[PDB]
């Protein structure tokens, strides 16, 4: 993929620009020097897009022409087998109402109500992750 | 070890704010800890067992 | 905001208070910024996305629902501070530095919002 | 007719204000400019090229063109750079802070009301000099001999006089408070310690000219009862001014202070309030 | 002891108008519901609470109950003092206390 | 909101003034909230981007500039976020405001290539245009404010009070609520197979606009006297008492005309002309409106050969694509 | 694992208490979660007795016969549901729970007003973690008791059919 | 220095006029008259941190205290000035006392905590609700002085226990056990909150059943 690469690229560049021209803008004219809370941000904000673009870069260098990168192509190209995508599942209701009991038992300081929260949390995960590897069972 | 701790475990009650016992605190959840998990080995060793043999 | 305009009109304070004003301004705003807005952009992504890109489906299907279910208990878990004696969040929506200290609004509504 | 255009702006009782205002006419009438330029253009092409008429086959399928662009993307540019000049300018004057002023006065809000310090009194005439410091202090507050306080039963009465230099110094005890005089078209937030949170909590008025009494607010929120932290300001003459500073160092209220000098003496543009 | 602040906004049943000495007032501290001791009173709502299922009961209006299973009131003791300062009973209840039953109250 | 909830709950010196407590909350915070009114921002200028063409019988305008504008937007959205701290006096005023100045270029290409687009159509006004033209007004107004709002010294007046509250109201209703409206009204067959109502979608418009614009306007004037945000109450002997119970009768005329929808939606779902059609509204573009108007489990049973951004319209009407490819740049 | 949580967990501590006296009292006065529906329903029916000539009845009798109705009506559901749905012949093969959606919405019926008395018996404690006031979960409970139960019964209804599609 | 109470009246008038008054009057609309109470009254309401309270409710809340550097003293001390209040107790050195009121008998102190305090609170201190909002508080945190001047000065809807139907002993023995009933061990594994049979029953169901269900789950096969 040849152009979101170059779109994450324009992103970084500008990103850097403006973290280096805030820096050196408040390291001077200001009230106190740098100001230390929008510089971190701006740099790491840079870093992300920085992340993103590389391995991108990376990915379209070592790949061949993909038809939906090409032009000039037609449906018969990408006649096939796509991937897996998993239909009905009813995991991700109990990740979300286990969250929320951890969130609520956060919310007021409640030791216990954490604790069981986080434990529904480990079992519905494993849980999402299993679904599609069990085997039959043994008897 | 259920027998070693039911034998030679201090036991009696200490409690009081100066000698801070913490050993006498620890009496029972012992007895339990050994009890049930010596129990409960010898049943998990015969359902592998069945389910093996 | 209904029950702020028409608490607005006619000066004096004929039946809210200042702490329920306070709430209800600060409910308002977050309700409306963060539980109607930012989901239903991505209502509109589920709904015609992939039919705009022509695909079969989105790229992970079981986080869709997740997101949706997180969405809806967190919103849910928030507003749930007016069963509270206290009531709800009273500072603004944007909860400003030493307000919502633990001196400073001391109830049991802040915690709700932010978690 | 400039009362219009101004959509309701009170007019200054200080000079920075008459810039202030005399900028946000401006703009305000280049903006209305521009709306006026685009809401035809919108209604234009909305009731004309409407018709759909008898006869129809499809109108045209032409979607770019070049140099109609550049023009649109060039010209906003310049249109925004001239008022960035401008307000660039204002914003610097309205900033001076001159080394030498006439009147210091140390304002500082707690939870829901405030209190007024009368730091320095130092005019250029030779005629005053006053200082009313105080190490009562025994950290960041300032802690003076005369301080009019108010109270849930009587709205604190700031006295100044007309035609000098003032200068405020704003400290909060608790949480942000704002200063906001409506007729100093200006506004500024009291913060707790604002030399650690590298904030310039003084501002300096570089004469009033208008006397009489004006009302101030909150502008932040301070909690509960932050729409109850009103407070007043008298803009008397200079010597009226000496003489109620001379009358207030013997020991005496704000009230009577005020009434021997032919004064109302409580706040006439702000009452306490019921609703409390 | 009801603070004299208020000693305005009592109600004094009907045959008990001359039960209290001043400010003390003397009420059984056996719920008429089924018999567990009402003892939280709160100092300035004026309100008794049975902690075994939440009744609640009006100090300042001889005891009547304002919320809950709870149906009758709480039996009043008459008081005053004796010839050296001594708080003593200036009779009996005059109804039986705690819970009800088929005969009566 | 986790550094605050461990002050809140272990007493934790993160954010108290004697540090750069006070500063630093607000610093994060705007460098957080600004993006979030650009994020709900832009899809819905993408709708209206998308609806226009269709009722215009037209190409979309500027297909490439509106690509570039909306990266710069993106761009330039996350490094403005302190021109909501002026009156703290403890930031860099200058870089912030040209900055916005900026930031308000690539919002006027935008508005000029939906202007275009409209330009010597043939216009029906169906109740997706209605909205999407509403929407058009409601936002330039908004947007003239908010660039007058962006400039120190005129927000050294203006903060905190109801010039602030009329602004983000005009931008965030003309955006949100009508272009939603239009989304709604525009996607509901391709979803349903049902059409809805169009005069209670008119008098929906029309009570919507008129209750919004009457509850909206005066409170500019309402702020520039002194007035601030967030007050519970005010003293008689102030002004300003008959702005707000226009304003109340605006917002009371808003919350009635909120019944209209809500009962097409329940009598259009169940009943309603249905669709048996592709596409209908005629001139369709987007490859959504080449599918089964309830459109099939995994969306497709063919797809057609993709050329340009029109692929319906090119498939419904072969004989256009000489005369889209031949008068494309005549401008 | 009943050694294992008889060791590791405490229960009853009633040197923390006292003896019995019937002059002090203390907050918690719950009984064993088996008998928490009976205490419940104590608390939240409302105050109604009856006085006539020379008699008193009480509201706890309301609780004595609702608790009969409960323990009369358990033992004689088999009988009431052959009455009912008219079937007589011999079983020896289960049902799925989703093949007889009736019969299985009346049991989530029955098991969600279960729930509602028995947290209705935990008053002062929810109150007092979850910050609620007292006489709110007192209502709370008051009306969950009505409409609780029949809201279960149509969703569990509308569950079982959407299984068997 | 007694002889200086210009601090302390520093710090009324910027943090305590808006809802009191300037001369301690009670403001008609929140606050009380504050004449009658002493240091007692200021050192519970401020040390504990309920003190300068905001928007006021049903329970106005224990948060973390603001004045400290000997100001509690100050503000202490004025408003004693006004007003005929009880005092706070004091050790040989002029500090606030504490180890030295532990009634050296808990037996006494027990009964008497069972029969006067334990009706709200709990058996052994825990919480407990009382009605239309407001609660009774835990007793874990509240230190020696603190529990003295609370039983002494009697905060909102706690009543009021004297020096004459409570003894100055009767408080220590109450101050004892209570210190006592909040720092002993459990000694029969963990307690689960200390209140009754509700976390049992929880326990119960979401520990035990559970087990007992997986393993029926896993032992018996499945059809
Ligand atoms: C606050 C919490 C309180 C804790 C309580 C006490 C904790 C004890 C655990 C509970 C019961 C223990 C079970 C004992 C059996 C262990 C022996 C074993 O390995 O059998 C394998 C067993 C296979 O059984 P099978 O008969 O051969 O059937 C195979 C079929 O493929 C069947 O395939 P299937 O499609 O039908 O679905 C499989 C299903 C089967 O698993 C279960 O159903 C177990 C849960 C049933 C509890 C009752 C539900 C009540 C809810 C209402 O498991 C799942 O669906 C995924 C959930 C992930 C479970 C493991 C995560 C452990 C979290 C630790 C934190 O798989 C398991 O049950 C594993 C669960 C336990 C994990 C191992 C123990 C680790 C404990 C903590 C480690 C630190
Ligand atoms: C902070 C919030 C943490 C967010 C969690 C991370 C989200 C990652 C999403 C990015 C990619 C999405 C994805 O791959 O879909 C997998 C799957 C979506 O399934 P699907 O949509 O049907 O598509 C299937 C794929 O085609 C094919 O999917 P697959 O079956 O081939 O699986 C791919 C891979 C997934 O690949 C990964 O993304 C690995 C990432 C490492 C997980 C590290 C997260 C720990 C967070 C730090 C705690 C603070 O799964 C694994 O290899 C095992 C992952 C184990 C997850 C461990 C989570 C433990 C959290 C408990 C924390 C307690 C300790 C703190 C106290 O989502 C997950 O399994 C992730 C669990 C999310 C639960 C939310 C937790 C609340
Ligand atoms: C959903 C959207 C939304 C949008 C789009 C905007 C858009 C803009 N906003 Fe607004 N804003 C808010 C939501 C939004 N805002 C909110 C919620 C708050 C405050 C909330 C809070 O404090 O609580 C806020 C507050 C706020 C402030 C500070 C108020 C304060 O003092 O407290 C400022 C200015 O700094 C500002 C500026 C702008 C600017 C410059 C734009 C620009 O994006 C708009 C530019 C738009 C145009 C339409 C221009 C039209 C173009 C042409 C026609 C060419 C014209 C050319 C010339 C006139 C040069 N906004
Ligand atoms: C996306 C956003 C959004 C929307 C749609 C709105 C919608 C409205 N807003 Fe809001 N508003 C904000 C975002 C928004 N607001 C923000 C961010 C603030 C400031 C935040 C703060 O200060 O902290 C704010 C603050 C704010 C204030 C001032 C608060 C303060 O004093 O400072 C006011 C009123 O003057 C107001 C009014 C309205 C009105 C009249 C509408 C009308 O549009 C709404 C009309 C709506 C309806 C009436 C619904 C119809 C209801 C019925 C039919 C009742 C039916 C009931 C049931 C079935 C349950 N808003
Ligand atoms: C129920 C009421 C309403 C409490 C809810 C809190 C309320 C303020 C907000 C809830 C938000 C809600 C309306 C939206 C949906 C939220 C979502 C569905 C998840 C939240 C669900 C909650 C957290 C589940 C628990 C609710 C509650 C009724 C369960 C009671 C459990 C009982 C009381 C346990 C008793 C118990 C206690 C009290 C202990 O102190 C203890 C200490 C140590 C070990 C064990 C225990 C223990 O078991
Ligand atoms: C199914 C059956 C009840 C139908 C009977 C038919 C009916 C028509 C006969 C008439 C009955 C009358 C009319 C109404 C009955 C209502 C009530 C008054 C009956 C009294 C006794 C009754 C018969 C007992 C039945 C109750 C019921 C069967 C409980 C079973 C619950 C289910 C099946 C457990 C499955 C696994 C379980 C959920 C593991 C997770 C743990 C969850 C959290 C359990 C929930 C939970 C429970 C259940 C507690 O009891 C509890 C007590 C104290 C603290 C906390 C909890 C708690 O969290
Ligand atoms: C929010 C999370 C923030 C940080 C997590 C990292 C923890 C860092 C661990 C290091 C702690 C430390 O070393 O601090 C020693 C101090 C001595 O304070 P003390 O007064 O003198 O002692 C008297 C004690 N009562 O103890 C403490 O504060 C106790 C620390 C509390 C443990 C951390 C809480 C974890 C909870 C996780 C939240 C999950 C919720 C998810 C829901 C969405
Ligand atoms: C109006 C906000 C408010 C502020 C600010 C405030 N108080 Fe209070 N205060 C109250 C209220 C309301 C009560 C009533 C007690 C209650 O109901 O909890 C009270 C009660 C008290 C009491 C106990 C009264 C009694 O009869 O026992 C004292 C002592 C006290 N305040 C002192 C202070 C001190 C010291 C400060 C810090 C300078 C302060 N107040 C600031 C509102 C306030
Ligand atoms: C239900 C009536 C009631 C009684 C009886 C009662 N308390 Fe209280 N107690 C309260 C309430 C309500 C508060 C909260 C007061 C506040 O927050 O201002 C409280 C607060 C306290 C506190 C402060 C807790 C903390 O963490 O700051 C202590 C200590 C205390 N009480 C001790 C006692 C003692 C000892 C007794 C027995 C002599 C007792 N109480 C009897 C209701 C009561
Ligand atoms: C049907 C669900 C209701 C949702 C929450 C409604 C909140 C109602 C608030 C009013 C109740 C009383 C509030 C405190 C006392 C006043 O004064
Ligand atoms: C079954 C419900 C019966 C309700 C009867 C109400 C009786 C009120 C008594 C009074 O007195
Ligand atoms: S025993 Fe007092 S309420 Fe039932
Ligand atoms: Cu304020
Ligand atoms: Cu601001």
């Amino acid at each position: 993929m040849h152009i979101e690469a170059r779109l994450f690229e324009i992103l970084t560049a500008f990103f850097a620009l403006a973290a280096v021209v805030y820096a050196v803008l408040t390291a001077m004219f200001a009230t106190g020097g740098v100001e230390w809370a929008g510089t971190t941000a701006l740099v790491l904000t840079t870093g992300l897009t920085l992340i993103t673009g590389t391995f991108f870069r990376f990915v379209a260098r070592r790949l061949d022409t993909r038809p939906e990168d090409y032009e000039d192509a037609e449906i018969s190209d990408g006649a096939g087998e796509l991937g897996f995508f998993a239909p009905h599942s009813w995991w991700p209701i109990l990740i979300s109402l286990s969250f929320s009991t951890a969130a609520v038992g956060a919310a007021l300081w409640l030791p216990w109500l954490i604790a069981a929260g986080v434990a529904f949390v480990i079992t519905s995960v494993c849980g999402l992750v299993f679904e599609y590897y069990w085997g039959p069972e043994k008897h | 070890a259920l027998l070693l701790i039911f034998l030679f475990w201090p036991w009696e009650f200490k409690a009081a704010d100066g000698e801070s016992d913490f050993i006498y605190s620890l009496t029972t959840p012992l007895y339990g800890l050994t009890f049930g998990l010596s129990i409960l080995s010898i049943a998990i060793g015969a359902v592998l067992y069945q389910k093996r043999f | 905001a209904l029950f702020m305009r028409t608490e607005l009109a006619m000066p004096g304070l004929q039946f809210l208070s200042n702490e329920q004003f306070n709430q209800l301004f600060t409910m308002h705003g977050t309700v409306m910024l963060l539980f109607y807005a930012t989901p239903i952009v991505f209502g509109f992504a589920n709904l015609v996305l992939p039919l705009q890109i022509g695909a079969p489906d989105v790229a992970f299907p079981r986080l869709n629902a997740l997101s949706f279910w997180l969405f809806l208990f967190g919103a849910l878990i928030a507003i749930a501070g007016f069963i509270t004696p206290g009531g709800a969040a009273d500072f603004g929506w944007t909860a400003y530095s030493p307000l919502t200290d633990a001196i400073h609004s001391p109830g049991a509504g802040g915690d709700l919002w932010i978690m | 007719w400039s009362d219009a255009l101004a959509l309701g702006w009170p007019t200054g009782i200080t000079p920075e204000a008459k810039l202030n205002r005399e900028l946000w006419i401006g703009s305000v009438i280049a903006s209305f400019a521009v709306g006026a330029i685009v809401w035809g253009l919108i209604f234009w092409t909305s009731a004309f090229h409407r018709k759909k008429a008898t006869d129809t086959e499809l109108p045209r399928q032409f979607g770019y063109n070049m140099p109609l662009e550049l023009t649109l993307t060039v010209i906003p540019f310049l249109i925004i750079s001239v008022l960035f000049y401008f307000t660039v300018v204002v914003q610097e004057r309205m900033m001076h802070k001159d080394p030498n002023p006439e009147v210091v006065i140390d304002v500082t809000a707690f939870q829901w009301n405030w209190k007024f310090g009368y730091q320095k009194i130092a005019f250029a005439d030779g005629s005053f000099d006053y200082d009313g410091a105080d190490p009562e202090r025994k950290t960041y507050l300032n802690f003076d001999k005369i301080e009019t306080l108010g109270t849930s039963s009587e709205i604190p009465v700031l006295v100044l006089p007309a035609g000098k230099r003032i200068e405020f110094v704003l400290n909060s005890a608790d949480v942000i408070h704002g200063f906001w005089v409506p007729e100093f078209l200006f506004k500024r937030d009291v913060l707790p310690e604002p030399k650690a949170n590298n904030s310039d909590n003084v501002f300096q008025v570089s004469e009033i000219q208008q006397t009489g009494a004006f009302v101030g607010r909150c502008t932040e929120m301070c909690g509960t009862f932050h729409a109850m932290m009103n407070f007043e300001v008298r803009v008397v003459e200079p010597n009226d001014f000496k003489a109620y500073i001379d009358q207030r160092n013997a020991g005496k209220t704000n009230a009577e202070a005020l009434a021997a000098i032919n004064q109302p003496p409580l706040a006439i543009t702000t009452e306490p309030f019921e609703s409390r | 002891r009801i603070k004299p602040s208020d000693l305005g906004r009592v109600v004094k049943r009907k045959g008990q108008e001359s039960f209290n000495f001043g400010e003390f007032f003397a009420f059984t501290k056996v719920c008429s519901h089924l018999g567990c001791p009402s003892s939280l009173y709160e100092q300035q709502s004026y309100r008794i609470l049975c902690p075994c299922h939440q009744s609640q009961f009006d100090a300042l209006h001889f005891a009547k109950p304002i919320f809950g299973p709870a149906a009758r009131a709480l039996a009043q003791l008459p008081i005053t003092i004796d010839t050296d300062g001594y708080l003593v009973a200036n009779g009996d209840f005059v109804e039986p206390v705690g819970p009800a039953f088929w005969e009566r109250t | 909101l986790f550094g605050l909830a461990a002050d809140r709950h272990l007493g934790a010196h993160i954010y108290d003034p004697a540090n750069g407590g006070v500063l630093l909350w607000q610093h994060l915070f705007w460098f957080f909230g600004h993006p979030e009114v650009y994020i709900i921002a832009l899809p819905f200028f993408g709708i209206v981007s998308e609806i226009f063409p269709v009722f215009s019988r037209k190409p979309i305008f500027g297909y490439t500039t509106l690509i570039y504008a909306t990266l710069a937007i993106a761009a330039l959205s996350v490094a403005v976020w302190a021109h909501h701290m002026y009156a703290t006096g403890a930031v860099l005023l200058p870089f912030f405001s040209f900055m916005t100045f900026l930031i308000a270029v690539p919002t006027g290409i935008k508005f000029f290539n939906w202007i275009g687009t409209m330009w010597k159509g043939q216009l029906t006004f169906e109740t997706p245009m209605l909205f999407s033209v509403g929407f058009l007004i409601t936002f330039l107004l908004g947007g003239l404010s908010g660039v007058l709002l962006a400039s120190p010294p005129l927000d050294f007046h203006v903060t905190d009070s109801y010039f602030v509250i009329a602004h983000f109201h005009y931008v965030l209703f003309g955006t949100i609520v009508f272009a939603t409206y239009a989304g709604i009204y525009f996607w509901f067959p391709k979803m349903t197979g049902r059409l809805l109502d169009e005069r209670l979608g008119k008098l929906h418009f029309w009570l919507t606009f008129i209750g919004f614009h009457t509850t909206f306007l005066v409170q500019h004037w309402l702020g520039d006297e002194g007035m601030p945000r967030r007050y519970a109450d005010y003293l008689p002997t102030d002004g300003f008492t008959t702005l707000n119970v226009i304003s109340t009768v605006g917002a009371f005329i808003l919350g009635v005309s909120m019944l209209p929808f809500v009962w097409n939606v329940f009598k259009s779902w169940r009943y309603g002309e249905p669709v048996t059609v592709d596409d209908p509204w005629g001139y369709g573009n987007s490859l959504e409106w080449a599918t089964s108007c309830p459109p099939p489990r995994h969306n497709f049973t063919e797809l057609p050969r993709i050329r340009s951004e029109r692929p319906a319209f090119e498939l419904h009407y072969p004989h256009m694509v000489e005369r889209m490819r031949a008068e494309a740049h005549v401008g | 694992v009943l050694g294992l949580m008889g060791g590791l967990l405490q229960i009853n501590p009633i040197w923390n208490l006292g003896p019995y006296k019937p002059s002090q009292v203390s907050a918690g006065s719950q009984p064993d979660f088996y008998m928490m529906w009976t205490e419940g329903l104590a608390r939240i029916w409302p105050p109604w007795e009856f006085y006539f000539w020379h008699h008193t009845i009480p509201a706890p009798v309301w609780v004595a016969v609702i608790m009969g109705l409960v323990f009369v009506l358990l033992p004689a559901y088999p009988f009431l549901e052959k009455r009912f749905t008219g079937d007589y012949a011999h079983h020896n093969l289960l049902q799925r729970p989703r093949d007889v959606p009736v019969r299985t919405a009346i049991g989530a019926m029955a098991i969600a007003f279960y729930m509602v008395l028995t947290l209705a018996a935990m008053n002062d404690i929810i109150a007092l973690k979850f910050h609620i006031s007292l006489n709110a979960t007192t209502w709370i409970g008051r009306i969950g008791m009505v409409i609780l139960p029949p809201f279960v019964y149509f969703i569990t209804y509308r569950w079982c059919i959407g299984l068997q599609r | 220095s007694s002889a200086l109470l210009r601090t302390g009246k520093q710090l009324f008038d910027t943090s305590c006029v808006s809802c009191h008054g300037a001369n301690l009057q009670g403001v008609p609309d929140h606050g009380p008259s504050l004449i009658g109470v002493g240091e007692a009254a200021v050192y519970f309401q401020v040390s504990t941190g309920r003190m300068p309270a905001m928007r006021g409710e049903a329970q106005a809340p224990r948060k973390d205290p603001i004045f400290d550097e000997a100001q509690i003293d100050a503000i202490g001390a004025y408003v004693q000035a006004n007003g005929g209040g009880p005092t706070v107790v004091r050790n040989p050195d002029g500090s606030i006392a504490t180890q030295s009121l532990r009634g050296n008998d808990l037996g006494r102190g027990g009964d008497l905590f069972r029969l006067n305090c334990a009706s709200c609170h709990n058996f052994t201190g825990k919480g407990g609700a009382l009605s239309s909002g407001k609660y009774a508080p835990d007793l874990a945190p509240a230190n020696e002085q603190q529990i003295l001047t609370a039983m002494l000065t009697g905060p909102q809807n706690m009543p009021k226990f004297s020096n004459r139907q409570l003894s100055f002993e009767a408080k220590k023995d109450i101050i004892a056990y209570v210190k006592v009933a909040t720092e002993a061990r459990q000694p029969g594994g963990y307690l689960l909150g200390g209140f009754g049979p509700a976390p049992e029953g929880m326990a119960m169901w979401i520990i035990g059943m559970v087990a007992a269900i997986g393993l029926a789950l896993w032992i018996g096969a499945r059809s």
